[PDB]
C-alpha cells in the first residue's frame, strides 16, 4: 500500500529514526496533490456509469470479436457483457482510491497483484482493459494536477497490464 | 498500514463502493488540518529527548523503586532498556500523528508489547506512567503558541492523547 | 590488436604512439624526442627533475657517440635507475620493472625470475640489465635505434599469460610505475611461482572497480570446482570481484576487497548487493562448463 | 504473488540491547578469520548444529565441506547447501507441515522466532509456489539474514539471553525438534513402558 | 534441463551420493520410452512444415481478426505471418527436442520460462498458440507411446499457456 | 546516491565551504525548472512499457541475428531478460532525471553492467544501439506539446539524453 | 549438465534445426547399448569403496613419500581428503558413465582440480596413478564375465576408459 | 614444456627412482604409434589454411552477430585478429599432438586466454564454437584413408580431439 505518508513512516521506521524534514516535505506534497486529487475523485465518482459503459462500448468497437464469439471468457452474451462492465467499473472505483489515497497504492494491492494470472486463467486478454483505460484516459474532461494524477493512475494499470 | 486516506479506502473496496461525498469532504477536511498536524509531529520530533528524558526522570522520582536496587530499572541496561522503550514509544506515537491512522503503532510498536513486559517482569503499569509524562509534556508541546502561526490544534491534540493513551493501555 | 577495450584499458594513448627511431643522421628535436621517450619508457613515467637529469648521457647520444640502445643501457645502469627501482624492491619486482622497461612486456614465466636472480646474484646488476638489454626479443623489438616501447599487441612468441600480467604492471597513463597500490611489492611473485593469472582490472578513471586486489590469504580460487551443486539448480557460475565494500561497517565489512562465485540466477540479486554494500564490480569471468 | 502482509511483534532482535562480549554471546564463527583446519572444523560443526541440530556421518556433506574449506563457496553457500541436503529435507521438511517448516527456517535461518502464525501461514506458501529452494534463497537473500551474518558469519539465535537472566529463551534446538506429534503420532509414538 | 538421466545424476549429486538401484530404474524407464520418443521425434520432423502450415491456418481460421486487424502483433500483412509460422515451428521443434531428451526440460529452458512476459510485451495472445498445439495434437499421426509422449509435451505447453 | 542539491553539498564540504551565492542561485534556478523535470520523469514513466517494447521491436528488425536461434536474444528466457534489461535501463534513467544527478544510474544500473554482459557474452553494441532507441522515443515523449503547460523543456531534455548517452556507453 | 541426448538436442536448439536421421539413429545406437552401460554403472559402484581403498593402498605402497611424516598424505584428515578424492572421481565417472556425456565429470569434478592441488601442493602425478589404478580395477570389474549376460562391452569400456583417462589427465 | 617422454621422466624423478619395465613399455608403445602421430600432425598442417577459414565461414554465418557493425568480429582489424586466433589455437594444437602433451598447448596458449577474451570483450563462447569447427574439420583430415598407408588411428584422433576439447573449454 504505496501512498506518500505510509512510504515516508515505513522508510523512517526501517532506519528506526524520527520522522525528519525530509518526511516533512513528503507530507506537503501530499497535501499539495491532495486536494485535487480528491476532486478528480468525486469528478470520476458522479460520471463513473456513463464512463464504464462508454469503456465497455470501445472495447467492444476495438475488439468486435468479443461481442458474437461464444465462449465463458466473451461478451457474446448477457453475462459476458456484464462481466466487462463490472472489470471496467472494478478499474475505475481502484483509480479513484488512488486518487484519494494519493498513491498506486489501491491499484497495487486490490488489482494489479495477481491480474496476470487472473487473465491467463480465465483467457482474457489485458489490451481490453488497456482500451478501456485509454477510453477513461481520453474521456474523464479533467484538468490540470488532477488530470495529471488520474492519468498517471492509468497509464500504470495500463503499463501493469501491458 | 493505513493512512487517514487508506483506511477510508480499504473500507470502501470491502464495502465495493466509490467513497461518498461525505467521506470526500471529510478527508479534504482532513488535508486543511495537515499543517497543524505536521507542526505537531514536527514540535514532538524536535523535543523528543527533552520529552523523554524528562519524563523518564519524573516517572523516576514518583516510582523510586524503580531505579532502586533490585528494581527494574535499576542497572545501566535495564534502564537504558527503560529510556529507549520510551522514546520508541514516542516515536511510534509521532509515526501515527503523521499517518493520522493508529495501524502503525498498533502493528509495529503495541503488537505483543504486553507479553513482552509480563515474560520480562517489567512493570507494565510504570511503563504506562512513563507513557502518560510523555503524553502531557508532549501536548504542552504541542499547544505552544510562541513562534506558530495561531489557529485552534484541539483536535491534533486530541488525536496525538488519543495515540498516547493507546500506547498507555497496550501495556498498562 | 586493442580495439573497443583500449580506451578502457592504458593501451589507447599507445596505439597511436608510433615508435621513436633514431634515423641516421638525425635532428635535434629527433635526439630530444628519443631522450624524452627514454626518459619516460625506462623510468616508467616518473617525473624526471632536472639536477637528476643524465646530462652526459643525453649529451652522447645527441652527439652520436652512443646508439638509442646505448643511451638505454646508460639510463637502467644509473644510479638514478637503481635509486628508483633496485635499491628498495625485491629482486623479483626489479624484475618485473625491467622487463617492463627495457623489454615492454611482463615476465611470462617462473624461468626468467631464476635466470635474471641468479645473474644479478652471481654477477651483478649491470650484467642483469646487459642481458635485458643484449637479449634476441630486444634486437628483434627495438633493435639499436628504436626506444623500447610496450607491446601490448599479439606477436610472434608471445604467451597470453604475458597479456594478462601487462596490466598488472601497467595501471594506465597518467601512472607511474612507483605510485601503483601495490607500492614496492611484487606484482607477479604468486602467479609466476604458480603458473596463474589475474582477472584484468583496468586502470582508475575507466574502471570503477580499479582498486581491487586480493589480499595474502582467504581468496576465492578463480575456477568453481564442485559445478553448481552447492547454489542447487544452476546454469552457470560466475567469478565476480567486488572493491570497495564499507556501508556495514566494521565488523560487518571486515575485507573491503571480495570475491565470490555466484549462479548465473542470482547475478541480479548480487549485483542488487553490491550495490547495498557500496561496492563496485572490477570484473566478472565465467567460473563454470 | 506477492507474500501476505503479517505485522511484527516485539522481539529482543527488533530492539537495540546494548549488547557487551559475554559468555552469552553466540560465538562469531567466520571465514574472514582465515582458519586453520581445525578451526573449520570447529566452524563447520557450528553450522551443522544450526542447521541440523545434531549431525551423524550419514548427515554431513564432505563435498560441501572440502568447497568450503577451498573456498569455492561462503559460508552462507555452505549453510544452503546444508538446506537444500538430504538430511534437512528429510528431517525437517518432510516430517513437518509446511506451517512447521517455515519455523526450523526462520528460526535457524535468521536466528529469530516467528513473529506469529501469519509468519508462518505467508511463508508457507512459498514452497509450493516458488519452489523450496526458492523459499531457502529467498531466507538466505533477505536484508534480515544479510544485515545480521552476511556471506560469511554461521546463523546462530540472536539474543537469545538478556544480561544478568539466569535463563533466557530456549534454544531453537530445544523448542523445535525435527518433528512434532503429527509425524509422532504417525511413528507411533508415545510408547506405553512396562 | 528436466530428463531422466540427468535428473536422476543432480538427485544423487545433491545427495553426495554412487547411483544406487532407483537411478537404475530411471535408466531402465528411459530406456523403454526413448525409442517410442525417437520416432515421434522422426515422425514430426519428417510432417514438420506441414503441421506448421495447418496450425497457423487452424488458428487463422478460430481467430479470423488476426489476418485483417493492422498492427505490429497481428498476422495481417505478410511479415505478422511469417512471425506467426517461425513461433508455431519453435513450438513443433522444440516439442521434437523434449521427445529426443525424454522430458519437458527442452520445453523448460528454450520455450516455457519466460514466455508470459514476452506475451504480454508483444501483445500475443496465448489462446492462438494454444489453438495451435491442439491441432498439433489432433494432426501429428501417431499412436501408442509415441502418442502418448508428444501429446504430454504439447500439453505441458498448452497448460503453460493457459 | 547524489541528488542535484547533495552533489554541490558533496562538494562544498570536500572543500568545506559555504554554498556561494552563484551556487544558491544556480540550485534556485535548479528549483524553478522543478516542475518541467517532474512532468519529464511521469512522462516517461506513464509510457515506459510502450518504450521499451517499441525500441525492442525495432532494435530486433534492424538486427534479426539477434533474435534467429542461435542468437542472444533467442529463446524466452534470454528474450524476457533482455526486455527487463531494456526496462531497467529506462527506470534507472527516470531515476537519474528525478534526481537531477547520474550517481544512481552509475552506482546502481550500470555498476558492473559491462562486465556482465562480456561475461555472458551479451552484445554491448547492440544493447546500446537499444539504448539509443529508446532515447529518442522517449526524448519525443518529453517534449511532446499536446496537454501540457507550454514552455521551453531544452535543458531537461539535454540531460535526460546525457543520462541515455552515459547508459548507452556504458554498455557497449 | 549435458546427458548423450541433451548435447545433440542443445546442439539442434542453438542451429534452429530438427535432428536429423542420422543423429536420431545414433541415439538409437545409444539406447540399444544402455543395458550394457546400466551394468558397468552398477558394476563399479557395487565394488566403489574396494576400488578406491585398493587403489589407494596400491598407490601408498609404490609411493612411499605421499605418507611418509609430512608427506601430503600424512596426518588423518588430509589421508581421509585423499580417499575422499579418489572416491569423488570414481563417482563422477560413474556419474558420466551413466549420462554417457563427460559434462558432469568435467563440470563438477574436473573443473579447477589442478588449480586447487597446485595450490595446495598435492601432487598431481601421483592422484593421477591413483585414479590410473582405479581404472584397471573398474575395468576389470564391468570385464567380468561370470554371472551376466554375455555380450560386447568394448564400447562401454572403451568410454569409461576415456572417462578415467580424462580425470587422470585433468589432475596432472 | 613436456613431451610424452619427459612427463614420465619428469613424474619419476620427483619420485625418485626408474621407470619401471612397464612404463618403458608404455612409452616404447608411444614410440610404435610415431608414424601416425607424424602423419596426423602433417595432415592438420598442410589442410590449416583451409581448416581456419571454412571454421571462420561456418562461425559467422552461424553467429552473425559477430560480423554484424558493432559486433566483435567487424571490422578489419577484429576479423584478422579472430582469424589468427583460430590459426593461433590450431598450431598450438598441432604442437601438443607433436609432442604427445598437452604442456605447450596449456602453458603457451591457454593460460590466460580466458581473462585475455573477458578483458577485450572477446566472446569466449563464440571462440569456442570456432575451435569446435576446427576440431570436426581436422579429426575429418586426419581419418581420411586416401593416399596413406591404413591402420587404426582411433588412439591419434582420440587425443587430439582431447587436445581440441582443451582449446574449446579454455575459451569460454
Ligand atoms: C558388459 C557391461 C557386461 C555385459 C552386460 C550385459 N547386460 C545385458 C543385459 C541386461 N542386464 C540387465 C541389468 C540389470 N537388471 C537389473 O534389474 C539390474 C539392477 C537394477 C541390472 C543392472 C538387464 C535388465 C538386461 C536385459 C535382460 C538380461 O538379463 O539379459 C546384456 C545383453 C544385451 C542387452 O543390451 O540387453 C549384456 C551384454 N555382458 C558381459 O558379458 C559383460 C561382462
Ligand atoms: C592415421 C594417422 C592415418 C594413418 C597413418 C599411417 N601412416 C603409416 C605409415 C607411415 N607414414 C609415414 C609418413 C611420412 N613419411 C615421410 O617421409 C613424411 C614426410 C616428412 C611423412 C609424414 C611413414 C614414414 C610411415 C611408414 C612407411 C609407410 O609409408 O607406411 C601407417 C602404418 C603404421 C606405421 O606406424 O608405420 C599408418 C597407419 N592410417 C590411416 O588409415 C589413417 C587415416
Ligand atoms: C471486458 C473488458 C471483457 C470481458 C470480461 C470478462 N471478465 C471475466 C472474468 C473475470 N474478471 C475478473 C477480474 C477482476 N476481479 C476482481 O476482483 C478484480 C480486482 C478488483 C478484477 C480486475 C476475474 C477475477 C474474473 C473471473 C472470475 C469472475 O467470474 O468474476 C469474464 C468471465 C470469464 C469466465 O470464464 O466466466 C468476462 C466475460 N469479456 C469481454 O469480452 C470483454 C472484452
Ligand atoms: C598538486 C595540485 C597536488 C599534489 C601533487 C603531486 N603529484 C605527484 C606525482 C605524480 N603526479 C602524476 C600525474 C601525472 N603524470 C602524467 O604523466 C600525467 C598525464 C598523463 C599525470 C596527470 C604522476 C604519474 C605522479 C607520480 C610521478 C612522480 O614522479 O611522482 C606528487 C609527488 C609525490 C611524491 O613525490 O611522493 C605530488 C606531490 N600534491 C599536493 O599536495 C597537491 C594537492
Ligand atoms: C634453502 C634454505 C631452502 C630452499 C630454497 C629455495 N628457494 C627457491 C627459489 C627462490 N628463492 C627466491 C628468493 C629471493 N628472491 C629475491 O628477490 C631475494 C633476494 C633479494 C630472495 C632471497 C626466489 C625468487 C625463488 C624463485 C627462483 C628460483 O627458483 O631460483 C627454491 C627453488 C624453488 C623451485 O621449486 O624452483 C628453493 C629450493 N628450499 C628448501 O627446501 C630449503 C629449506
Ligand atoms: C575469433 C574466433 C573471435 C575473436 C577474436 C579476437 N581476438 C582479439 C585479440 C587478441 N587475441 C589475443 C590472443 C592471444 N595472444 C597470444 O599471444 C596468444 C597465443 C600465445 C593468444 C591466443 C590477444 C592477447 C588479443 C589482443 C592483442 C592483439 O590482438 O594483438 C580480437 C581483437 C579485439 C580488439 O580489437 O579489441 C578479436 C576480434 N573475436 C570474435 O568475435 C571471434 C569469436
Ligand atoms: C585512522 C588512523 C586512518 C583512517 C581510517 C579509516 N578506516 C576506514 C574504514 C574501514 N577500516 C576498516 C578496517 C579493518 N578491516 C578489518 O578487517 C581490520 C582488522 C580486523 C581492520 C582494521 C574497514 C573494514 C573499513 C570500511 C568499513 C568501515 O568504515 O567500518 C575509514 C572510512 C573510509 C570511508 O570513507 O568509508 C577511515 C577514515 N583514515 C585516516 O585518514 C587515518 C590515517
Ligand atoms: C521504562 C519506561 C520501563 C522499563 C523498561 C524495560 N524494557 C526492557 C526490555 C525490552 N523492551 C522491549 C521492547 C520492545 N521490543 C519491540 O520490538 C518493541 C517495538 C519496537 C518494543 C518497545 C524488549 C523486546 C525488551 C528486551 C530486549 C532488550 O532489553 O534488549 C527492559 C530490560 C529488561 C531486562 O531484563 O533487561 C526494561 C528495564 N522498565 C521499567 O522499570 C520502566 C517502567
Ligand atoms: C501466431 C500464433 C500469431 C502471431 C505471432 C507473432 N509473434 C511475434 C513475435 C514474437 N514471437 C516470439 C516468440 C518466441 N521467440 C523465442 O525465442 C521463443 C522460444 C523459441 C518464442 C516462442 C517473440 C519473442 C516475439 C517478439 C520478438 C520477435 O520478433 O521475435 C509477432 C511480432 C510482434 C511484434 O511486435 O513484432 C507476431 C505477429 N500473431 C498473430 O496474429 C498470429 C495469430
Ligand atoms: C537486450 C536489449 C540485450 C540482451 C540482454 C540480456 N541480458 C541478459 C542477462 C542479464 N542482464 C543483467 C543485468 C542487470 N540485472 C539487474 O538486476 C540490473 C540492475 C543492476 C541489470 C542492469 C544480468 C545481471 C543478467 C544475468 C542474470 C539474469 O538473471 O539474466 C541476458 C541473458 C543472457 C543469458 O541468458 O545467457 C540477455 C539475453 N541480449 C541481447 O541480445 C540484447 C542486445
Ligand atoms: C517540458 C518537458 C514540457 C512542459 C512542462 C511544464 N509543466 C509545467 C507546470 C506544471 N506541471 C505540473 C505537474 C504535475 N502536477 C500533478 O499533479 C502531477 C502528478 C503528481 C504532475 C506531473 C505542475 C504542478 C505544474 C505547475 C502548474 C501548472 O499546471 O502549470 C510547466 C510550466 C512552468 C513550470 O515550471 O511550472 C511546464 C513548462 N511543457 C512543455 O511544453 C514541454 C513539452
Ligand atoms: C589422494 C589420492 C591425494 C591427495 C589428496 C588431497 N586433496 C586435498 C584437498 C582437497 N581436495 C579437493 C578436491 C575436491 N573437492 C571438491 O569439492 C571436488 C569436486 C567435487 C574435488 C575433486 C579440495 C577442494 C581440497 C581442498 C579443501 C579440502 O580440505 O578438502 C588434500 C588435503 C590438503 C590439505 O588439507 O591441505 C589432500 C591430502 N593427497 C595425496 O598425497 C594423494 C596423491
Amino acid at each position: 500500500m504505496k501512498t506518500p505518508l505510509t512510504e515516508a513512516v515505513s522508510t523512517a521506521d526501517s532506519q528506526g529514526r524520527f520522522l525528519s524534514s525530509t518526511e516533512l516535505q513528503i507530507a506537503f506534497g501530499r497535501l499539495r496533490q491532495a486536494n485535487a486529487g480528491l476532486q478528480a475523485a468525486k469528478a470520476l465518482t458522479d460520471n463513473a456509469q456513463s464512463l464504464v459503459n462508454g469503456a465497455a462500448q470501445a472495447v467492444y468497437n476495438k475488439f468486435p470479436y468479443t461481442t458474437q464469439t461464444q465462449g465463458n471468457n466473451f461478451a457474446a452474451d448477457q453475462r459476458g457483457k456484464d462481466k466487462c462492465a463490472r472489470d471496467i467499473g472494478y478499474y475505475l472505483r481502484i483509480v479513484t482510491y488512488c486518487l484519494v489515497a494519493g498513491g498506486t497504492g489501491p491499484l497495487d494491492e486490490y488489482l494489479i497483484a495477481g491480474i496476470d494470472e487472473i487473465n491467463r486463467t480465465f483467457d482474457l486478454s489485458p489490451s481490453w482493459y488497456v482500451e478501456a483505460l485509454k477510453y477513461i484516459k481520453a474521456n474523464h474532461g479533467l484538468s490540470g494536477d488532477a488530470r495529471d494524477e488520474a492519468n498517471s493512475y492509468l497509464d500504470y494499470a495500463i503499463n501493469a497490464l501491458s | 498500514m493505513f493512512d487517514v486516506f487508506t483506511r477510508v479506502v480499504s473500507q470502501a473496496d470491502a464495502r465495493g463502493e466509490y467513497l461518498s461525498g461525505s467521506q470526500l469532504d471529510a478527508l479534504s477536511a482532513t488535508v486543511a488540518e495537515g499543517n497543524k498536524r505536521i507542526d505537531s509531529v514536527n514540535r514532538i520530533t524536535g523535543n523528543a529527548s527533552a520529552i523523554v528524558s524528562n519524563a523518564a526522570r519524573a516517572l523516576f522520582a514518583e516510582q523510586p523503586q524503580l531505579i532502586q536496587p533490585g528494581g527494574n530499572a535499576y542497572t545501566s541496561r535495564r534502564m537504558a532498556a527503560c529510556l529507549r522503550d520510551m522514546e520508541i514509544i514516542l516515536r511510534y506515537v509521532t509515526y501515527a500523528t503523521f499517518t493520522g491512522d493508529a495501524s502503525v503503532l498498533e502493528d509495529r510498536c503495541l503488537n505483543g508489547l504486553r507479553e513482552t513486559y509480563v515474560a520480562l517482569g517489567v512493570p507494565g503499569a510504570s511503563v504506562a506512567a512513563g507513557v502518560q509524562k510523555m503524553k502531557e509534556a508532549a501536548l504542552d508541546i504541542v499547544n505552544d503558541p510562541n513562534g506558530i502561526t495561531r489557529g485552534d490544534c484541539s483536535a491534533i491534540v486530541a488525536e496525538i492523547a488519543g495515540y498516547f493513551d493507546r500506547a498507555a493501555a497496550a501495556v498498562a | 590488436a586493442i580495439t573497443t577495450a583500449a580506451s578502457r584499458l592504458g593501451v589507447a594513448p599507445y596505439n597511436e604512439s608510433r615508435p621513436v627511431e633514431l634515423r641516421p643522421d638525425f635532428s635535434l628535436d629527433d635526439a630530444k624526442m628519443v631522450i624524452r621517450a627514454v626518459y619516460r619508457q625506462v623510468l616508467g613515467n616518473d617525473y624526471i627533475m632536472d639536477s637528476e637529469r643524465l646530462k652526459g648521457a643525453e649529451s652522447l647520444l645527441t652527439n652520436g657517440s652512443i646508439s638509442v640502445r646505448e643511451f638505454v643501457r646508460t639510463v637502467a645502469k644509473s644510479e638514478l635507475y637503481k635509486k628508483k627501482f633496485l635499491y628498495n624492491n625485491f629482486q623479483t619486482r626489479v624484475i618485473e620493472l625491467n622487463y617492463k622497461h627495457l623489454l615492454g612486456r611482463a615476465p611470462f614465466s617462473e624461468d626468467e625470475v631464476i635466470f635474471h636472480l641468479d645473474l644479478y646474484e652471481n654477477q651483478g646488476f649491470d650484467a642483469d640489465i646487459d642481458s635485458y638489454i643484449d637479449s634476441v626479443e630486444y634486437q628483434e623489438n627495438f633493435g639499436e635505434n628504436i626506444v623500447p616501447y610496450y607491446r601490448f599487441n599479439n606477436q610472434v612468441g608471445d604467451r597470453t599469460v604475458g597479456f594478462t600480467r601487462m596490466f598488472r604492471l601497467y595501471r594506465g597513463y597518467a601512472n607511474s610505475d612507483r605510485s601503483q597500490l601495490e607500492r614496492s611489492s611484487s606484482r607477479l611473485a604468486t602467479e609466476l611461482g604458480q603458473n596463474t593469472v589475474s582477472a584484468i582490472v583496468g586502470p582508475s578513471g575507466s574502471n570503477a572497480g580499479w582498486a581491487y586486489r586480493p589480499s595474502r590469504a582467504g581468496n576465492t580460487p578463480a575456477k568453481a570446482l564442485g559445478g553448481t551443486v552447492p547454489f542447487g539448480q544452476a546454469s552457470k557460475l560466475f567469478r565476480v570481484e567486488i572493491t570497495a565494500i564499507s556501508a556495514p561497517g566494521y565488523p560487518k565489512v571486515r575485507r573491503s576487497n571480495k570475491a565470490v562465485i555466484v549462479p548465473f540466477e542470482q547475478l541480479n540479486q548480487t549485483l542488487q548487493q553490491i550495490n547495498r554494500l557500496g561496492g563496485k564490480v572490477a570484473s566478472i569471468t565465467p567460473a563454470s562448463l | 504473488l506477492p507474500l501476505l502482509n503479517y505485522a511484527p511483534k516485539s522481539q529482543n532482535v527488533r530492539v537495540e540491547g546494548y549488547e557487551i562480549g559475554s559468555e552469552e554471546k553466540p560465538v562469531v564463527f567466520t571465514t574472514e578469520n582465515i582458519l586453520s583446519s581445525s578451526d573449520m572444523d570447529n566452524l563447520i560443526e557450528a553450522a551443522y548444529r544450526q542447521i541440523f541440530f545434531h549431525a551423524f556421518k550419514w548427515d554431513r556433506e564432505k563435498v560441501l565441506e572440502s568447497q568450503l574449506r577451498n573456498g569455492q563457496i561462503t559460508v552462507r553457500d555452505f549453510v544452503r547447501g546444508l538446506l537444500l541436503s538430504n538430511t534437512f529435507r528429510n528431517s525437517f521438511y518432510e516430517k513437518n507441515s509446511n506451517y512447521r517448516f517455515v519455523e526450523h527456517c526462520v528460526q535457524k535461518i535468521l536466528g529469530r522466532d516467528v513473529y506469529s502464525e501469519r509468519e508462518k501461514i505467508a511463508w508457507s506458501i512459498v514452497v509450493a509456489t516458488k519452489g523450496y529452494q526458492g523459499l531457502i534463497d529467498d531466507l538466505l537473500n533477505s536484508d534480515e539474514y544479510l544485515n545480521n551474518f552476511g556471506y560469511d558469519t554461521v546463523p546462530y539465535q540472536r539474543r537469545r539471553n538478556l544480561p544478568g537472566r539466569e535463563a533466557g529463551e530456549l534454544p531453537f534446538n530445544i523448542k523445535s525438534p525435527r518433528y512434532d506429534a503429527y509425524h509422532r503420532r504417525q511413528l507411533g509414538f508415545p510408547q506405553i513402558v512396562w
